[PDB]
C-alpha cells in the first residue's frame, strides 16, 4: 500500500537544471518526513535533503547545500527536488524514502517509528555532455566455440557514451545462462560492456541468434545477428 | 511525609494511559540515551488548530488519600518557531480529573471530566535545529480535593500546542510518625483544606504517665503534612527521669519520687544511697522519716 | 559527527557467523539502523531502532551493539541477502552508513574458457579487440594472461568481473585485449591463458582460420 | 481579615502607572458599560512579535504586610480569532515583582525585576468580532512572601498578546479579634507561609480570670485563628451570660472561679444576693467547718 515512485531522470548538460518528484501512495506525507537518497557509481548512500511538508522545515548537506531545493506540494502528495549546476560528480541515482518526525531530539515516536521504511526504486540524473552511438559487433562461435554440446556466441558494446546500455539476446527470450558483464570505461574515455549467451552447439546452424542492445541515451536501437565465421 | 500515587517515571508509559483521538494526536515518544529508557508523551499539531487531543491516565486506586497534589515536568516549543502557525497555535494545556468509584478505561467520556485550571509553561523551549536540541524543564504544581470516590482519573487536553510531558506525579501528604514530649505519635493523613485535621493524640512512652491534673498528649496534624502545636504531654513516672525520648530509670543514689521529666533529684542528708530507679528515698539505718528527720 | 564501517568488505562460507560495526565517532543519539542494498536494486529495511527487527525479515539479524559499536550480526546464512550491507544513525543527520561488501562462499568450480577473435567488421575501422571469457567460476581470484605469439601482452587488457550468481553462486571475468588493425594482422597466433589455482588452462587462434 | 493594600478600581487609572516602551504597548482605556465598568488597560500587538511591552504599577506601602496576596481580574482574546497571527502570537502573560525601599516611579529599568510566574487564562474570551461579545472574566490568585522593605513594586510583561487587564487586588491577611474563651484576642498580623507556631495571648475579660495556663490562639497564615491553648474562667461571683461574665443574680451565688453556673444558696442560709461569692448564713443556721459556700449553713 504504501509506495513511493520516483521520475524526472535523463541526461542534461553539465550546469543544467532537472527536476524529479517523487509520488507518495498509500500515505500521508503529513504524517511523515521525506528524504532524498543519491548513490553514486560504486560508492556507497549519500542523504540530499529533508523536508517537513506538515511544519515546513527543511535541511540540506553542504554537498548540494544551495543548489538543490525539495519542495512538497501537500496539495498532492508529491515531493520535488530542483537540481540547479548540476556538476560531474552529482551524476548518481536518487531515491526517495519516507520516516517519521519526532519534533523532540532524540525521542522517536514508539508507536509509529520505522527508519526509512518504505523506498522508492531509484532514478538517474546523467551529467554529461558528450553522447557516443554504440559500436555493435558479433562474437561468432566458430571452431573453437564448438567444442562439447555447449557452445558459447556473445555481442560486443565498444566505445559508447553514456550509459546505461540495456541488452537482451532474441527480443529477451534467451535468458538463461546470459551474462551481460559491467562496462570498463576504456583509455579512450567511452565505455565497453560485452554481453555473451552459452547455447548448445547443436542449435548453432539451425536457431539463429540476434542481440538487442538498446542506447537510449542516445536513441538507438541496434539489432545485430551473431553469424559462425565459417569462412 | 508523601505516599506517592502515580509516578510516569517508573513504568514504560506507566504501562497505561489513553489517546483520545485515536492514532493522532498525542503519541508517546521514548529516548535511549542511555541504558535507561525514558518515556515521555508529546503533541505537536500546531499548524492545524480545531485540535481535541486528549490524554488520560489509569485509574489510580484513592485509598486513604484525601487530597491530591499534581507535580508536572514538561517542556514547551515557541508557537513562533514554526512558521506556519498562523492563528492555530496555543501555548498552553488544560488539567482535568474524574472521580470514579469504579475504573472503566478506554471508555474516555469527554463530558464526565471536570477541570482544575490551565497550566502554561514558565520557560518556553527556543532553538534552531528542529529537533530542539537542549531542554528547558518547566516545573508547575496544583491539587484538588477533597476526593470522594475509590479511585480519580487524570486528563491532559491540548488545543494544538508543541508541549513534551517528562514526568507525572499524584501524591499526598502525611503527618511522620513523631515520638517527641515522651509520647509516641502515630502517622496520620493530611486534610482537605485550612483544616484542624484529626489532632491526633500520643502514646506514652516507657515509664511515662501523664500528669494527673493534667491535659493528655495531643498534636494537630495540619494539609501540608506537618505536626503542629502540641497539646498535653507524658511526664516521666516516679523513679525516672527523662533521658533522650526515653523514660530512664534514676542511676544509684538518686531518686524520683515526683513523677515528672525533671531529672533525678540528688538523695536528702542521712540516707543510705537509694538504689537504681528509687522513688521516695527509703530512709537510713536508725534515719526516719526531704532529709529523714536526724 | 563521522559515521564509519569497518571491515570494508569480506567473504565468508555458508552458516558462518559474521558481524559489521558502524562505529559512532560522537554521540549520535542512540537510534541507529542498519541496512544492506543490493548492487543495482531498491534497498530495503532490515532493522532499526538499534533493536528492532523489521516485520517480516529473517530472525537471524540482531541488533547488536557496544556503547558507540553499533552492530548488526547474522545467525549463519539462508536464499535470500549477501549484499553491500550499510547502516544509518537515526538522529537529524541521517548519515547512512558506508557499506560493507559480502560474500558467499562457493566450492572451486570449473573455469570453462572461451575465446573470439575481432569480427570482419571492427577490423575496417582500424582497430582489434580480443575477447576472453571465463564462465561460471570461483572463486574470482585468478591470473589472466594475454599472449601474442608467445609474448605476454601488458597494459592492453580490460578486466570485467559480474557479480555472483543467485543459483550455483559463480562470477563471470571478460578480458578485454585491444589492438590496432596493423598490430593485429601482423602476427598470427592469439592465446588467453587464465592461471586460476595450480591450473593452466589456455585457449587460442589463428587469423588464418575458421 | 483582609486588608487591601491595592485596588485598580478605586480611581483612574490609580491616578497612575507607567508604560515602559513608550506610547505604543500598554494603555490605559475606558468603556461605559451597565452603570459605569470603567478603566481598563489592554494590549493587541499581535501582528509584529517580539514584544517586550511592560507596565508598572504605583509604590504600594508596606505597612505591616509580611505576606501579600494578588487577585487579578483579565480577558484573553482568542490568538485564533485574528488572522495574521503567524507566528506572533502567544496567550500567556508573566507577572514580575520587585521589592524596593523608596518610592521611585517613571524608572522601569529593565533588569531588576523577579518573576512571580507565568499565568494564562483558565477560560478564554472568544468572540467573532473585535468588540468583545460578553467577556469570561478569569480570575486567579498569587502569593509572595515574606517581604522585606517598606514597600514593593508590581509589573506586568506581554510578549504580545491582546489580554485586557480589568482588576489588580493586593491583600494580606489578619487574624480578626476573636473573642471566645472570655479572653480578647487583639487584631494580630499573618505570618508568611510555614509560620503560625506563635500563640498571641488573650486579654482575660472583665470578671474572668486565668485558673491559678493562660488562653491563647495561634494567628495563621490563612488568617485564621486555630488551637485556644488555656482558657479564662468567670470569677466567684460571676456567670457566663454570652460572651460575658455577668453577676449572680440576687439568690445566687458563686464560691469560685469555675464555668459552672451561679449556684443558688443551698439551705439554712438565705438567698445570696446579686453577684454574691459566699452564701451568708441564716439566723441561728451556721455554716459547717467542712460545709462550703455550696452547701448549707447547717443549723
Ligand atoms: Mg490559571
Ligand atoms: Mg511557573
Amino acid at each position: 500500500e504504501v509506495q513511493l515512485v520516483e521520475s524526472g531522470g535523463g541526461l542534461v548538460q553539465p550546469g543544467g537544471s532537472l527536476r524529479l518528484s517523487c509520488a507518495a501512495s498509500g500515505f500521508t506525507i503529513s504524517s511523515s518526513y521525506i528524504h532524498w537518497v543519491r548513490q553514486a557509481p560504486g560508492k556507497g548512500l549519500e542523504w540530499v535533503a529533508s523536508i517537513s511538508s506538515y511544519y515546513g522545515s527543511t535541511s540540506y548537506a553542504d554537498s548540494v547545500k544551495g543548489r538543490f531545493t525539495i519542495s512538497a506540494d501537500t496539495s498532492k502528495n508529491t515531493a520535488y527536488l530542483q537540481m540547479n549546476s548540476l556538476r560531474a560528480e552529482d551524476t548518481a541515482v536518487y531515491y526517495c524514502a519516507r520516516s517519521h518526525y519526532s519534533v523532540w531530539w532524540g525521542w522517536h515516536s514508539v508507536s509509529y517509528y520505522a527508519a526509512f521504511d518504505y523506498w522508492g526504486q531509484g532514478t538517474l540524473v546523467t551529467v554529461f555532455n558528450q553522447i557516443k552511438g554504440p559500436s555493435v559487433f558479433p562474437l561468432a562461435p566458430s571452431s573453437k566455440s564448438t567444442s562439447g554440446g555447449t557452445a558459447a556466441l556473445g555481442c560486443l558494446v565498444k566505445d559508447y557514451f553514456p550509459e546505461p546500455v540495456t541488452v537482451s539476446w532474441n527480443s529477451g527470450a534467451l535468458t538463461s545462462g546470459v551474462h551481460t558483464f559491467p562496462a570498463v570505461l576504456q583509455s579512450s574515455g567511452l565505455y565497453s560492456l560485452s554481453s555473451v549467451v552459452t547455447v548448445p552447439s547443436s542449435s548453432l546452424g539451425t536457431q539463429t541468434y540476434i542481440c538487442n542492445v538498446n542506447h537510449k541515451p542516445s536513441n538507438t536501437k541496434v539489432d545485430k545477428k551473431v553469424e559462425p565465421k565459417s569462412c | 511525609k508523601e505516599v506517592v500515587l502515580l509516578d510516569f517515571a517508573a513504568a514504560g508509559g506507566e504501562l497505561g494511559w489513553l489517546t483520545h483521538p485515536y492514532g493522532k494526536g498525542w503519541d508517546l515518544m521514548q529516548n535511549i540515551m542511555n541504558d535507561m529508557p525514558i518515556y515521555m508523551y508529546s503533541v505537536c499539531n500546531v499548524m492545524s488548530g480545531d485540535q481535541d487531543n486528549w490524554l488520560r491516565t489509569n485509574w489510580v486506586y484513592r485509598g486513604e488519600a484525601e487530597r491530591i497534589f499534581i507535580e508536572l515536568k514538561f517542556t514547551v516549543r515557541d508557537c513562533n518557531s514554526f512558521p506556519g502557525g498562523a492563528s492555530s497555535c496555543k501555548e498552553t494545556f488544560n488539567l482535568y480529573y474524574a472521580e470514579s468509584d469504579l475504573d472503566y478505561g478506554t471508555n474516555f467520556q469527554k463530558r464526565l471530566f471536570t477541570k482544575i485550571d490551565t497550566i502554561a509553561p514558565d520557560e518556553i523551549t527556543v532553538s534552531s535545529d528542529f529537533e530542539a536540541r537542549h531542554v528547558k524543564l518547566n516545573v508547575e504544581e496544583r491539587s484538588v480535593g477533597p476526593l470522594t470516590r475509590k479511585g480519580f482519573y487524570l486528563a491532559f487536553q491540548d488545543i494544538g500546542a508543541c508541549v513534551a510531558l517528562l514526568s507525572v506525579r499524584v501524591y499526598y501528604k502525611k503527618c511522620p510518625e513523631l515520638l517527641q514530649g515522651l509520647a509516641h505519635f502515630p502517622e496520620t493523613i493530611a486534610g482537605s483544606d485550612a483544616p484542624s485535621l484529626a489532632t491526633v493524640a500520643g502514646t506514652c512512652v516507657d515509664h511515662a504517665v501523664v500528669p494527673p491534673g493534667g491535659e493528655e498528649p495531643r498534636m494537630h496534624c495540619a494539609v501540608d503534612g506537618e505536626w503542629l502545636v502540641p497539646i498535653g504531654q507524658c511526664l516521666c513516672q516516679a523513679g525516672y527521669e527523662k533521658v533522650e525520648d526515653a523514660c530512664q530509670a534514676c542511676s544509684p543514689g538518686f531518686f524520683k519520687f515526683e513523677a515528672s521529666e525533671s531529672p533525678c533529684l540528688e538523695c536528702p542528708e542521712h540516707t543510705l544511697p537509694s538504689p537504681e530507679g528509687a522513688t521516695s528515698c527509703e530512709c537510713e539505718e536508725g534515719f526516719f522519716r526531704m532529709p529523714c528527720t536526724l | 559527527i563521522q559515521m564509519t564501517q569497518s571491515p570494508s568488505s569480506l567473504s565468508a562460507s555458508v552458516g558462518d557467523r559474521v558481524t559489521i560495526t558502524c562505529r559512532a565517532s560522537q554521540s549520535v543519539s542512540s537510534a541507529v539502523a542498519w541496512y544492506q542494498q543490493k548492487p543495482g536494486k531498491a534497498p530495503k529495511l532490515l532493522i532499526y531502532s538499534a533493536s528492532s527487527l523489521y516485520s517480516g525479515v529473517p530472525s537471524r539479524f540482531s541488533g547488536s551493539r557496544s556503547g558507540t559499536d553499533f552492530t548488526l550480526t547474522i545467525s549463519s546464512l539462508q536464499p535470500e541477502d549477501f549484499a553491500t550491507y550499510y547502516c544509518q544513525q537515526g538522529s537529524a543527520p541521517f548519515t547512512f552508513g558506508q557499506g560493507t561488501k559480502v560474500e558467499i562462499k562457493r566450492t572451486v568450480a570449473a573455469p570453462s574458457v572461451f575465446i573470439f577473435p575481432p569480427s570482419d567488421e571492427q577490423l575496417k575501422s582500424g582497430t582489434a579487440s580480443v575477447v576472453c571469457l571465463l564462465n561460471n567460476f570461483y572463486p574470482r581470484e585468478a591470473k589472466v594472461s594475454w599472449y601474442v605469439d608467445n609474448a605476454l601482452q601488458s597494459g592492453n587488457s580490460q578486466e570485467s568481473v559480474t557479480e555472483q550468481d543467485s543459483k550455483d553462486s559463480t562470477y563471470s571475468l571478460s578480458s578485454t585485449l585491444t589492438l590496432s588493425k596493423a598490430d593485429y594482422e601482423k602476427h598470427k597466433v592469439y592465446a588467453c591463458e587464465v592461471t586460476q589455482g595450480t591450473t593452466s588452462v589456455t585457449k587460442s587462434f589463428n587469423r588464418g582460420e575458421c
